[PDB]
């Protein structure tokens, strides 16, 4: 079925970089933007950024420019998000879900939305814990 | 770094006052005025140049205006 | 060979902007205070209320 | 970067109640809002796309409305499997903002 | 606020490189180049003006250079 | 009244100098390069050391 499956939880040191995978199943991999969304335990959701699995272009929030990098793998149908310059604030759970009308690249704002804007695919999530 | 697009090239003519219009409609003239105050000999030099072109006694004044407005700005 | 910071050019861009029109912000709305508009005008449905 | 206030913070009701949630954006997001419920640490349950529409597979006890900037989510009948944390999400201008959350508790 | 004294008016010619000489010896030419790229019709307008002055067929080119270097800079 | 500070003119004057000679200054002591000097040499106290 249509499903995104992530890697396991990771424990990293402050100042290092973590890499979280996001593999697709059940749909054409180059047809849905993969959005990455963090969630601290004592806080709600927060959108990290967006990659297109076609062409590998990125965009992200103002709180993380320069700290986040998103790569793709069209062969294995996988999305890699590498978060660098880790701190104790980055201990969170990371999510990755679609959102369609993902024809060419970037974002696609004013055209259509909804129908798993990015609701469906999320799977198990990835706990990332930054400590010593 | 020389921010060469003066926006007076593409000024908007709407019914409000513009961004610097009040200080804009004198600035090139007083720049030429300060330049000819600081370099008075180029007036005599440009007269000797412009007298050699045109041979019409009314094109001479046109070449004077041309040279004496080239020399402050496009110089 | 040394490098040179050429410095804040903010006032030079202000002097380069001699010809633009001002505007303002309300949150995200760019409020323009200039500009015009052509408009046909239907005075069909007007009563005087006091005949 | 539109700030999306979600009222209230947390609620509690018995089984079979009607409950409403408010989300107010600081700017005009006209119909670009959607709604999550998230069970803690789990794959969530689907509520609302486009601020007024249900998805196939969702039970019809959930509904959403809202026209300008104020949006009302509505559960007609509360059930014991509807305890979750409720979120609302902007669509416009793309510093995509979520609400703070709305927790429920079974009485 | 228009800081009109360009110091190239009074440049010093000493054996070291100057303050901005490397970026100075192209700037007026590429300013005129960008201006005639953005306003191509004034070339035809200035040709029609300059063809009416001089009647010499070699003063025409001189008036062309004069007008097309007035129009970007002191304009 | 639009009361504008009109900002900061560093880049304005840095563009305005294009014929300047950069020096450096330390305790005041303004040290300067790009000078020339017309010192006339006097010989005849010079002598080859051990011809």
């Amino acid at each position: 079925e249509v499903q995104l499956v992530q890697s396991g939880p990771d424990v990293e040191k402050p100042g290092a970089s973590v890499k979280v995978s996001c593999k697709a199943s059940g749909y054409t991999f180059t047809s849905n933007y993969i959005h990455w969304v963090r969630q601290a335990p004592g806080q709600g959701l927060e959108w990290m950024g967006v990659i297109n699995p076609r062409g590998g272009s990125t965009a992200s929030a103002q709180k993380f420019q320069g700290r986040i990098t998103m790569t793709r793998d069209t062969s294995t149908s996988t999305v890699y998000m590498e978060l660098s310059s880790l701190r104790s604030d980055d201990t969170a759970v990371y999510y990755c879900a679609r959102g369609g009308r993902a024809l060419f690249y970037d974002s696609y704002t004013t055209p259509r939305d909804g129908g798993s804007w990015w609701f469906d695919p999320w799977g198990q999530g990835s706990l990332v814990t930054v400590s010593s | 770094a020389v921010t060469l697009p003066s926006h007076s090239t593409r000024k908007l003519q709407t019914r409000s006052q513009t961004w610097l219009e009040s200080r804009e409609y004198t600035k090139h003239l007083i720049r030429v005025e300060n330049w000819i105050f600081r370099n008075p000999g180029f007036a005599l030099a440009a007269a000797a140049i412009a007298w050699l072109l045109g041979s019409s006694t009314s094109q001479k004044v046109i070449y004077l205006v041309m040279i004496l407005l080239i020399a402050p700005a496009y110089s | 060979q040394t490098v040179v910071v050429l410095g804040s050019q903010e006032g030079a861009v202000h002097t380069a902007l001699a010809g633009a029109l001002e505007a303002e912000m309300d949150g995200a709305k760019g409020r323009l205070s200039s500009g015009h508009l052509k408009c046909r005008l239907k005075m069909d449905k007007l009563r005087l209320k006091g005949v | 970067d539109i700030q999306l206030t979600q009222s209230p913070s947390s609620l509690s009701a018995s089984v079979g109640d009607r409950v409403t949630f408010t989300c107010q954006a600081s700017q005009d997001i006209r119909k670009y809002l959607n709604w999550y419920q998230q069970k803690p640490g789990k794959a969530p349950k689907l509520l609302i796309y486009d601020a007024s529409n249900l998805k196939t597979g969702v039970p019809s006890r959930f509904s959403g409305s809202g026209s300008g900037t104020d949006f009302t989510f509505t559960i007609s009948s509360l059930q014991p499997e509807d305890v979750a944390t409720y979120y609302c999400q902007q669509f416009d201008d793309l510093p995509i903002t979520f609400g703070q959350g709305t927790r429920l508790q079974i009485k």
